[PDB]
């Protein structure tokens, strides 16, 4: 479906716990959890 | 049970209340009228600059079963992929790192 | 549901830019713009 989509935004919590603001990685955790579900 | 929970998502914790932070690592049954209480732990377990102290398999092939809690190095799949370690579109190695 | 998907997206760009990389926010721009055809 999104593969790429999805490889993008793990990328993005990759880099953004390698940034120091570590939050929106887990609320990007979340949002993948919802494309899981839906 | 004791277990690591950020606290925004503390109220997660109810009968059927499946989630992402709450749910790919721990899961309780229906059924257990009970107490829970959370609370800060920053005045003595935190520390600046990322506490790279905890960890949970942020992916994982479905929830967990009834208080469900079972070890795993497998990484998660979309497709049958052999990955141990390298980061592709579905290898996806669930290692969520809490600093 | 989808447009909760593209909001929470919108979302991450206008956090990204609240924090301040303009590499990756220009690659979550390429996302969002991306996703939306997809």
């Amino acid at each position: 479906d999104k593969e790429w989509i999805l490889q993008k935004i793990y990328e993005i919590m990759r880099l953004l716990d390698e940034l120091x603001d570590a939050e929106a990685s887990m609320r990007v955790s979340d949002l993948i959890y919802e494309f899981m579900k839906k | 049970d004791s277990f690591v929970i950020r606290g925004d998502e503390v109220r997660q914790i109810a009968p059927g209340q499946t989630g992402k932070i709450a749910d790919y690592n721990y899961k309780l049954p229906d059924d257990f009228t009970g107490c829970v209480i959370a609370w800060n732990s920053n005045n003595l377990d935190s520390k600046v600059g990322g506490n790279y102290n905890y960890l949970y398999r942020l992916f994982r092939k479905s929830n967990l079963k009834p208080f469900e809690r079972d070890i795993s190095t497998e990484i998660y799949q979309a497709g049958s992929t052999p990955c141990n370690g390298v980061e592709g579109f579905n290898c996806y190695f669930p290692l969520q790192s809490y600093g």
